[PDB]
RNA sequence: GACGGGGAAUCAGGGUUCGAUUCCGGAGAGGGAGCCUGAGAAACGGCUACCACAUCCAAGGAAGGCAGCAGGCGCGCAAAUUACCCACUCCCGACCCGGGGAGGUAGUGACGAAAAAUAACAAUACAGGACUCUUUCGAGGCCCUGUAAUUGGAAUGAGUCCACUUUAAAUCCUUUAACGAGGAUCCAUUGGAGGGCAAGUCUGGUGCCAGCAGCCGCGGUAAUUCCAGCUCCAAUAGCGUAUA
């Protein structure tokens, strides 16, 4: 009787048909243009965009004027506010259903520091997130799939241990001056 | 369904028992004379020793001969028949030696050309037979 | 430099000590030992150096903050009576027996395999 | 007791760990039956046993080494290998006979000896009390040849599984503490086949 | 030709020849951008059937 | 520069090796010539002796 | 091939299979039988006789039940340390103070779950996309997109290893020194390439032989399927196979 967690879950689903050229061609693509590793990461976004369409389908077919689905329905347009993939305007329950992988996949912490100018490609966002350079409300982040709030967009900026935004030279700038300090004598 | 009544769900509940009992693989797992006359006695591997190898052909419209092994179960001393899975193994294996054998592929049937066989031989002498075949390691002796 | 903002004060008229939650800032500096921090909680809370014991220390990620426990008794002895005796022997006013189980549960055992005065003499 | 040994065996060396130190008493031999002490240290010039977790196969009259390091690789008992490689009197010729079994190893070699100078071939060279699978394995040499389908077993008593699993399809075993009178036994047995 | 029940006959006469010296291929994310960009970036308008990745003909 | 062989796993016993060698052989060096261990007295015979 | 339930897997809607397994209730300590004490036991780390099995012995007798924690044999396709501590959670006792293989800690650990390195940037090399003009020759390449073993400085991580931290004492994480890469050799495997089903009618060897192939089928001296080299496809620290 160990005092243990045991509780587990699976993030991602594999699709029925491996080897279709349509779908492959379309996770190929998104893999591409956002700087991904595999496809068990678009396999996790459809998942969870699986999960949030199958509850805002669940609340939708429950009746009109009942607490639940007022309850429900509101945590879940504030949360996916807070998250940034709507705006105010579409506050509405059947306009959760018209959302797209691509909503979801511009707010990850890559596609931000791309998309504001730290890097210069995708893949240099991401090399350069995995590198600890790259820091949000005095914290560094070391991984690239962080979802940043509507509130966290302006707080972006380089880290104060990083030499690109100030901060102790690397390991290549020290040896280059040993090594110029040796020529010179 | 055909006898559609308010008060009747035990009329359909044992028709619906007889009609799943009167098949072929509920009956087959639902009853003890499969298992009895299972080799493997309903398991995924056994292990063995070798008595002697021997050669069997293949079928009518495919020429060559298969050369399986004859190897009897530790489990209970059952005499089967299981087939040297690639090429050139059969110098690997040894007469009186120890092998793990697992099945086929087709739930315990016999697969293709070669007849009656629907064991493989995956290990001998706790050393894998894919081990033996790309050069990745040695046997001992 | 380092600069601490204490946390959570409460005071413990129950047992003569005051809780607090101590973060520690140093931008730049690795992780603080506990006696510069007991130095420190001397000079800021105006008592002896030798009453205040620390623990708990755990490094945030990124290396800005480091946030633990630490408590301050009124006295050294009011502090001897009522503490968990492995902290003293962290700050050395305190010494424990080095036997280890086995010995100890063998020693006991074989106290009990005898009867009499030779219990105290077999068991060395 | 926290080191790394080697010791080799019938399948080249086998590397292992040491479990615990059993000693005799001073006054008695090792030839006691439950009767020894556990030590963490041991001296120069005595007579130890070691314990092992997975060696069940061993030549001995060969030395053994201990590394402080970390033996990451088996590469470092090249000199060991080169060592087993020479001086090979005890040649263990596996081939299709008798499976015979042992409580020791000079009994096993005693007996091995004794095949071979009367011209038997040996299947199986295990160590221990007689199970099913070594009954089970004269049962397979049982065909091709069935001359060779008894176990002899010396100075061992065999479990009782084992001789109902025997008696119920007819494999004899030879069983006795008394070498020669084994050996009369199975001369006899051999003169009536 | 010798004989019918030798094995592995076809394995003991193969020509062996050794594999050559190659540059190491990229793995983990750049395989991902090197077969996007070959895929998607620097193709050209075709008409008719596309061929292959390997047709040699 | 090449001062090694081709790979690293080749070379890194190398030096455990030699470390063992230079180990055993100060060890063959400082001995004491007093207070030694035992011998082995070795009983042989012949049957019912 | 039945401990029961709370539950698990798959699942449009209905269902099917499993539940020995951490919480609840029940049963047993080889298997039946009987009992003292005690509030509460038909108790087995209590006792008494039977059989199976078994230990020591001067042979008269004496002593036991790991389906507890480690460990060993057998059985097997199949499952780990003959370790450290009562500091944490509680429990027993005359009780702040003693004890707890109940537990907690580390080792083994690819059952399984989550995150995530094996590269990025810049300039001539050479094929083109966007813009009127030179029908066709070629030019702003100021704006690019790509890759062939051309090069250049900027980076940090595995790892070695002072310290600090953790902890009853440690280990690991995090912090932090000094070192730590250009074929960044600090080199990614597992399967497959006739159709199903993503991907060569490439090059050599055997010639219904050796073999491949879950299924159709492929092998007959020009094999898009065997055996090898190159290229390519799939998933990626994971992949293939056998079974329920
Ligand atoms: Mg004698």
């Amino acid at each position: 009787p160990v005092a243990r967690s045991w509780v587990c879950r699976k993030t991602y689903v594999t699709p029925r048909r491996p080897f279709e050229k349509s779908r492959l061609d379309q996770e190929l693509k998104l893999i591409g243009e956002y700087g991904l590793r595999n496809k068990r990461e678009v396999w996790r976004v459809k998942f969870t965009l699986a999960k949030i369409r199958k509850a805002a389908r669940e609340l939708l077919t429950l009746d009109e004027k009942d607490p639940r689905r007022l309850f429900e329905g509101n945590a879940l347009l504030r949360r996916l506010v807070r998250i940034g993939v709507l705006d105010e305007g579409k506050m509405k329950l059947d306009y959760i259903l018209g959302l797209k992988i691509e909503d979801f996949l511009e707010r990850r912490l890559q596609t931000q520091v791309f998309k504001l100018g730290l890097a210069k490609s995708i893949h240099h966002a991401r090399v350069l997130i995995r590198q600890r350079h790259i820091r949000v409300r005095k914290q560094v982040v070391n991984i690239p799939s962080f979802i940043v709030r509507l509130d966290s967009q302006k707080h972006i900026d380089f880290s104060l241990r990083s030499p690109y935004g100030g901060g102790r030279p690397g390991r290549v700038k020290r040896k280059n001056a040993k090594k110029g300090q040796g020529g010179a004598g | 369904g055909k006898c559609r009544g308010l008060r009747t769900a035990r009329k359909l509940r044992s028709h619906r028992r007889d009609q799943k009992w009167h098949d072929k693989q509920y009956k087959k797992a639902h009853l003890g004379t499969a298992l009895k006359a299972n080799p493997f006695g309903g398991a995924s591997h056994a292990k063995g020793i070798v008595l002697e190898k021997v050669g069997v052909e293949a079928k009518q419209p495919n020429s060559a001969i298969r050369k399986c092994v004859r190897v009897q179960l530790i489990k209970n001393g059952k005499k089967i028949t299981a087939f040297v899975p690639n090429d050139g193994c059969l110098n690997f294996i040894e007469e009186n030696d120890e092998v793990l054998v697992a099945g086929f592929g087709r739930k315990g049937h016999a697969v293709g050309d070669i007849p009656g066989v629907r064991f493989k031989v995956v290990k001998v002498a706790n050393v894998s037979l894919l081990a033996l075949y790309k050069g990745k390691k040695e046997r001992p002796r | 430099t380092v600069t601490i903002r204490t946390r959570k004060f409460m005071t413990n008229r129950l047992l003569q000590r005051k809780q607090m939650v101590i973060d520690v800032l140093h931008p730049g500096k690795a992780t603080v030992p506990k006696t510069e921090i007991r130095e420190k909680l001397a000079k800021m809370y105006k008592t002896t150096p030798d009453v205040i014991f620390v623990f708990g220390f755990r490094t945030h990620f990124g290396g800005g903050k480091t946030t633990g426990f630490g408590m301050i008794y009124d006295s050294l002895d009011y502090a001897k009576k009522n503490e968990p005796k492995h902290r003293l022997a962290r700050h050395g006013l305190y010494e424990k027996k080095k036997t280890s189980r086995k010995q100890r549960k063998e020693r006991k055992n074989r106290m009990k395999k005898v009867r009499g005065t030779a219990k105290a003499n077999v068991g060395a | 007791e926290g080191d790394t040994i080697i010791v080799p065996g019938v399948e080249g060396p086998i590397v292992t760990q040491i479990r615990g130190l059993l000693l005799p008493p001073p006054m008695k031999e090792l030839r006691v039956k439950n009767q020894y002490e556990k030590h963490k240290e041991v001296e120069a010039a005595q007579g130890v046993k070691i314990l092992g977790k997975d060696l069940e196969k061993t030549l001995a009259g060969l030395p053994l080494l201990v590394a402080y390091k970390e033996d990451e690789i088996p590469v470092l008992k090249d000199e060991l290998i080169h060592e087993l490689k020479q001086t090979l009197n005890a040649i263990k010729l596996e081939e299709k006979g008798v499976y015979v079994q042992a409580s020791t190893l000079g009994s096993l070699e005693a007996l091995l000896e004794f095949l071979k100078t009367s011209e038997v071939p040996y299947a199986g060279i295990n160590i221990g009390p007689v199970h099913k699978k070594d009954v089970m394995k004269a049962s397979v040499m049982l065909e091709h040849d069935p001359q060779y389908a008894v176990i002899l077993a010396f100075d061992v008593r065999i479990e009782r599984d084992a001789q109902e699993m025997a008696d119920s399809l007819g494999v004899r075993i030879f069983s006795a503490e008394i070498i020669y009178h084994l050996f009369d036994a199975f001369t006899k047995y051999r003169q009536d086949y | 030709h010798g004989s019918l029940a030798r094995v592995g006959k076809v394995r003991g006469q193969t020509l062996k020849v050794a594999k050559q010296e190659k540059k190491k291929k990229r793995t983990g994310r750049a395989k991902r951008r090197m077969q996007y960009n070959r895929r998607f970036v620097n193709v050209v308008p075709t008409f008719g059937k596309k061929k292959g990745p390997n047709a040699n003909s | 520069d090449s001062d090694d062989d081709r790979t690293k796993e080749e070379r890194a016993y190398d030096k455990a090796k030699r470390r063992i060698e230079k180990r055993r052989l100060e060890h063959s060096k400082n001995v004491n010539t007093e207070k030694l261990r035992a011998p082995v007295i070795c009983v042989l015979g012949h049957v019912d002796t």
